[PDB]
């Protein structure tokens, strides 16, 4: 489970 | 450059109907093109110019991040020297990599920075900043890394102290950034409790707002507050 | 049009690319393009537009007379019988000619003319819409060539009376209007007399004001003045 | 020899 950036 | 000659709304129109057709190269260089015109951009414009460069600086990094990790596999113990291959190919595509987050900083000096006065445009430029030395910082080993993250970390912090001055705490660019932030904290400047804390403490901010808000916003505020959740629950 | 997603200074640039070049259909279709972009023309894009147009126009003009002349020695007595092509290759040109000309006129009337304020434009785009209409009468054969003459007649007339009162009698627009309307007169209007007393009195009235001129002037009015002393000696 | 118009 990659972290998460803000992406769509 | 190569976009002089086409119109302004033309290379925004083409940068529209890039991302249907999941060309994000051409629409980064439409949407660079539409950036040296000069104008400033309107909310709907900055967001396709950070959809663009975010899609091709993200295909680099996770790229990157399988390279890396067969040099890694090769360089342990017991593992048969392949040559200089591995290394120059990683190399190849770091560099451009590099290229591509140099381009996106040196749009954001010039000029769409300097020029953008109102909050959501000024908040979101710094975060972008952010963002290009973070990626950036994920890849560099050497005498320039502190400088770097101490570059990443200030675009942010300037872009956090506006937003908290001007912006409600449910504000999906003020939430998008205190995200990256908080990654930031945590992968880039080995602070994981200060990445949890800031995560926390957006996530809380963010609730005690939402009531004031529609149905619409509502929605967009929640689905980046489940990001900062998915966060907490990985890290905690 | 097709040029809609080129910038109007790339237009530009590229029409003076396509003189160079002796691309005069490409430089028209650069210039209409410009026109097209709904900013007014300055001088120089003025000249632009109507070099290329009537380089076009020209070549089509020139082509016809040959068509029709052979037409005509096809109908004379004694001449064998060849069938429609000679005919039909005339209307073709004919037709492509009729085409050029109502595009310039469509871009006089939306919408040069209207927004052209000052007498050198105005006259100017009075001018060519004197000239346009001529090219048509010179092909027209059938039940509007009356309304076609009046509507050429009726564009020179206005830039006449407008260059009369605004602009002095060495202008070289004023100038070649008067050498055009003269044209018109002639071989249009079936009116010589009219041709040779416009073509004499625009002559006089200009070698009395060269005196006023710097010699760069001089040189650009002499030269305009030397046509209508040509016309008028192969007409009287 | 042709008649001149504004021509260059
Ligand atoms: C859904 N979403 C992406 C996940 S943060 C956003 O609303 C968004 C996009 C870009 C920036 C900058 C801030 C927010
Ligand atoms: C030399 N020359 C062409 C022969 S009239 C001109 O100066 C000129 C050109 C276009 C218009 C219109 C008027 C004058
Ligand atoms: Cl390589
Ligand atoms: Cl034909
Ligand atoms: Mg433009
Ligand atoms: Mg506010
Ligand atoms: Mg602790
Ligand atoms: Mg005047
Ligand atoms: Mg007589």
């Amino acid at each position: 489970r990659r972290r998460k950036s803000c992406q769509a | 450059g190569a976009m002089g000659s086409m119109e302004r709304a033309s290379l925004i129109q083409k940068a529209k109907l890039a991302e249907q057709a999941e060309r994000y190269e051409d629409m980064a260089a439409f949407m660079k093109g539409a950036v040296e015109k000069g104008e400033e951009l309107s909310n709907e414009e900055r967001n396709l110019l950070s959809v663009a460069y975010k899609n091709v600086v993200g295909g680099q990094r996770a790229a990157w991040r399988v390279l890396s990790s067969i040099e890694q596999k090769s360089n342990e113990e017991g593992s048969e020297e392949k040559g200089p291959e591995v290394r120059e190919y990683r190399e190849k595509v770091e560099t451009e990599l590099q290229g591509v987050c140099d381009t996106v900083l040196g749009l954001l000096d010039s000029h769409l920075i300097k020029e953008a006065g109102d909050a959501e445009s000024r908040v979101f430029y710094l975060k972008m900043k952010g963002d290009y030395y973070r990626y950036l910082a994920e890849v560099a080993t050497g005498d320039d890394k502190k400088r770097i993250i101490d570059s990443a970390r200030s675009a942010y912090q300037e872009a956090m102290d506006i937003s908290k001055k001007e912006m409600p705490p449910t504000n999906p660019i003020r939430l998008g950034l205190a995200l990256n932030f908080s990654v930031f904290h945590y992968e880039i400047a080995n602070s994981p409790e200060e990445a949890i804390s800031l995560a926390k403490t957006t996530f809380d901010e963010a609730m005690a707002d939402l009531h004031t808000l529609s149905e619409d916003s509502y929605k967009d505020s929640t689905l980046i507050m489940q990001l900062l959740r998915d966060n907490l629950t990985l890290w905690t």
